[PDB]
């Protein structure tokens, strides 16, 4: 009967990760206590639907809100958070700061890639963005281009009408076509990939001498094997590994799950942004028992009250939950999760890949510390 | 007719300012009913929380349009109050890439112009210095251009880099004979970044500004005394010319019968005409307004439009005339639209004017 | 055809003659962009009347 209550705040299309989301929950339940979850679908990227969304589960007295933001919305939630004491645990791009009460279950990418990128050895290359999705991990290569020595041909692919699409992207290729551009650096959702990578397929610049590299953590999520056997050099980063046990053991579950009660989760693999989602609900339960376990008392007593009361006078028990929250440390999905005081993931690691003719391979792995290490 | 006062709400974010000032004589200037009765109010312009406060509550007060300031930190939040309720934002500030109709943006936009100035001097590469503040479409804009014609352009962004960030690129910048910068942001902060870069340069020798601005004249341009610099940029307003310098010499006779006015002064003076006249043509076209004083709530869901707000909006749009700041007109997007901005150039106090530009024929210059 | 595309010989250096009477009867389309010649015959002329 011990009920802590919680917010869900979920884009209107995330089904795989409410999938993963609910195993989660039954993976992790426990006598002791029972997350129990207010889910809100909504349009994650209209800051007034967010805001809506984030004071209707603050009024309902939720101990803390797993949720998703865009970068159109990111501020909302951080600030809103940061002011009232609500921890948020989310799966989204990790902020551009040290925003507290934000607990960033994504490891930070920018560090493996320029390690990859100077580990080809590349000099000149394009870097295909998303502005759609952000321009952050752009800046990281922009900002190291002069030390590294690089010269970087950076093209917005973050616009496009779906209406076209063909042949935008057709025409982004063929004037590559110029300055003789093979070295291409993608950085965009899965799904852009997956339309970008039909459309280089399409033109026939999947064969040898040119070389991807897919900027997302999410190397095997998408269809490589349509491009496994151009000649085409594709490398990425993964940081959900099959070959764990854990994982193993998760997906022997996860293939079997009725599709029709779980959206998404009848597959071999997983969306990282799931394997992500289901950790945070491990997240969120190791904490509130850790809480228990030191006898710290996070009961609220009267009403939390309106998101936009004045003066704004957070709730004591605010800095606890988000102490707890940043000091769990466990092994999940996507590897070992562990906190610095900001929220963000430290010592995790990420998989570097290339892709054979005999599919994805593991390459080597990249560290905190270790940065890129050649496997062998 | 109509009723004989229109409260206009005002998003101002400083108590004493010269904007303020261009705003309350605009104002005791007009006869005519209906009466502008202005209710503003000193919020941080950069938050979202504060301006959701501000705007419901001077939609529930019942303004029937808000003049205002915003940053790039709360654009998102007005552009979406504004499209769900109706109300019309009239704003100085620096122009959006996306924004509605509702939106009323009396600063024309820079970045075309600026593109010109740049294929014009032929430059290859070059500094970018900006306002992450407001330009991070503009960035990309030029980052667009940069691959069709194959510039090098280096991108710095004001608000990220340090003194010492700032002394390194300038070391790398002197390393070659020609030095070339562009800086696009706001007064203040320009300002600011003048006396940085200024004794960064020593002699100027070899170095070249676009200042990407609509005030060139209102910059301290003493900090270049004797600098070899070379600095273009533009300016919005001409006070010798008949109309600005008549309206000038209205109000100099104002406050002394009782400083030269920067261009968001300018703006802010012709934004209030905007709006008298948006009103004054609704009373000859003869269409009823009223709103409730009985203060109609704010948030719901879904959001239900003020009815007549398009009423409103379609005359802020179709609005006409010769201000302070040349021809005051708006596209259908909600942007100022047949404008000339005039390109200046100094050098050693050389205040020679090099041409002017406008939407259709893009720049033309003026042994 | 299908087959030809997924190995990646549709590109120019290749060429193929269809020898049917139906040269556009399938789907050449998906062949067109690659750079490889395609011949082949065709008995109606859809520009006849
Ligand atoms: C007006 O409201 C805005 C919130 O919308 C406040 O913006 C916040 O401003 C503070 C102070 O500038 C920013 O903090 C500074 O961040 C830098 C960079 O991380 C950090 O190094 C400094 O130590 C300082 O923390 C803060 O990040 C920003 N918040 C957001 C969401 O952008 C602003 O301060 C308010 N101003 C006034 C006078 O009330
Ligand atoms: C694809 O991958 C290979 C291996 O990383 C790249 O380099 C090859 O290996 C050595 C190391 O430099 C080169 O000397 C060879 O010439 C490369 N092999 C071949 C057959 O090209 C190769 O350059 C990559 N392709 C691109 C376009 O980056
Ligand atoms: C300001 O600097 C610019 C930069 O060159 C000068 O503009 C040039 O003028 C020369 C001489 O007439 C022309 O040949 C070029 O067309 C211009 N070049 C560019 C790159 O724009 C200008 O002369 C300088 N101003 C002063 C007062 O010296
Ligand atoms: C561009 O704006 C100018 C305002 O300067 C318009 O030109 C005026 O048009 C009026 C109305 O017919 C004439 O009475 C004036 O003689 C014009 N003035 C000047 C200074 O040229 C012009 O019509 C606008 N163009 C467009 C396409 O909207
Ligand atoms: C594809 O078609 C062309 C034209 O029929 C072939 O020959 C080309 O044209 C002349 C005539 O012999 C040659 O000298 C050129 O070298 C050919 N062009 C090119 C760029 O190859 C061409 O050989 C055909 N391809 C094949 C594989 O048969
Ligand atoms: C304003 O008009 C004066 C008229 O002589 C002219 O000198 C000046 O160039 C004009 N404006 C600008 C912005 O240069």
């Amino acid at each position: 009967s011990n009920s802590i209550q919680i917010g869900g705040l979920f884009p209107r299309g995330a089904d795989q990760e409410y999938s993963a989301f609910r195993v989660g929950m039954v993976q992790f339940s426990t006598s002791e206590f029972r997350l129990t979850p207010h889910i809100d679908n909504l349009e994650v990227a209209n800051s007034f639907a967010v805001t809506n969304a984030f004071c209707s589960q603050f009024s309902r007295g939720v101990y803390a809100i797993f949720g998703f933001y865009d970068k159109k919305s990111v501020n909302t939630i951080t600030s809103f958070c940061g002011t009232l004491h609500v921890s948020f645990i989310t799966p989204s791009f990790p902020t551009d700061g040290t925003h507290p009460f934000v607990i960033q279950m994504r490891p930070d990418l920018k560090g493996a890639l320029l390690s990859l990128i100077e580990y080809y050895q590349w000099d000149k290359f394009a870097y295909l963005y998303d502005s759609d999705r952000g321009l952050s991990t752009l800046q990281a290569v922009l900002d190291s281009a002069a030390e590294k020595k690089w010269q970087v041909t950076a093209i917005n692919v973050g616009n496009i009408n779906n209406d076209k699409k063909d042949e935008t992207y057709r025409s982004l290729f063929q004037d590559l076509e110029l300055k003789k551009e093979r070295r291409v650096i993608l950085d965009c959702e899965r799904d852009k990939v997956n339309d970008i990578v039909d459309q280089v397929i399409t033109i026939g610049k999947h064969v040898k001498g040119y070389h991807y590299i897919i900027a997302n953590l999410g190397f095997t999520d998408g269809d490589l094997l349509k491009i496994q056997f151009g000649g085409a050099n594709v490398s990425g980063f993964q940081i959900v590994d099959y070959d764990d046990s854990l994982v193993s053991k998760f997906i022997e579950r996860w293939s079997t799950l009725e599709e029709k009660e779980y959206p998404g989760a009848h597959t071999a693999t997983i969306k990282y942004t799931s394997a992500l989602t289901y950790d945070a609900v491990q997240v969120m339960t190791e904490a509130f028992r850790n809480l228990r376990k030191q006898r710290i008392e996070i009961s609220r007593r009267g009403n939390a009250g309106d998101c936009l009361a004045n003066p704004a006078v957070p709730w004591g028990q605010g800095v606890e939950i988000e102490r707890a929250l940043k000091q769990v440390q466990v092994e999940g999905l996507s590897g070992n999760i562990k906190f610095d005081q900001n929220g963000k993931r430290i010592n995790y690691t990420i998989n570097i890949m290339e892709l054979k003719t005999n599919g994805p391979r593991k390459i080597g792995y990249w560290s905190e510390v270790d940065k890129m290490v050649v496997t062998l | 007719n109509f009723p004989n006062n229109i409260q206009i709400g005002g998003l101002f974010p400083n108590q004493q300012s010269q904007e303020h000032a261009a705003f309350r004589f605009a104002l005791s200037q007009l006869t005519e009913p209906p009466k502008l009765l202005p209710q503003i109010d000193i919020v941080n312009i950069s938050d979202s929380f504060e301006m959701t406060y501000r705007f419901c509550s001077q939609f529930s007060k019942g303004v029937y349009a808000i003049f205002g300031f915003y940053e790039r930190r709360t654009v998102n939040m007005l552009t979406s109050f504004c499209g769900a309720l109706h109300v019309c934002f009239i704003t100085p500030s620096f122009p959006v890439d996306t924004s509605n109709q509702f939106v009323l943006q009396l600063r024309p936009e820079l970045q075309e112009a600026l593109i010109s100035i740049i294929d014009h001097y032929k430059w290859q590469t070059f500094v970018y210095i900006y306002d992450a503040d407001r330009g991070l479409s503009v960035l990309q804009r030029v980052l667009d251009t940069a691959a069709e014609k194959n510039w090098q352009v280096t991108a710095v962004n004001i608000l990220t880099t340090t003194e010492e960030g700032y002394r390194m690129l300038f070391q790398d910048l002197e390393k070659k004979k020609e030095r070339l910068v562009v800086v696009d942001c706001e007064s203040e902060r320009l300002n600011a970044i003048l006396g940085q870069i200024v004794k960064l340069e020593k002699n100027g020798i070899g170095y070249h500004y676009i200042l990407a601005n609509l005030g060139f004249m209102d910059i301290d341009l003493n900090k270049f005394k004797e600098s070899g610099a070379n600095v273009t940029g533009f300016q919005l307003v001409n006070y010798t010319d008949t109309i600005p310098a008549r309206i000038m010499q209205q109000w100099r006779t104002s406050d002394s019968r009782d400083k030269r006015p920067k261009y968001t002064s300018a703006l802010t003076y012709d934004g209030v005409k905007v709006m008298a006249e948006a009103f004054q043509s609704l009373r000859r076209q003869r269409i009823d307004i009223s709103r409730r004083g009985n203060a109609g709530d704010c948030l719901a869901n879904p959001a239900v439009p003020w009815g007549q707000g398009i009423d409103i909006q379609r005359a802020l749009q179709q609005v006409r005339f010769e201000g302070l700041t040349g021809n005051v007109q708006f596209n259908e997007k909600g942007r100022r639209t047949n404008y000339t901005l005039h390109v200046i150039e100094m050098k050693h106090d050389g205040i020679r004017k090099i041409g002017y530009w406008n939407e259709d024929d893009k720049f033309v210059p003026a042994y």
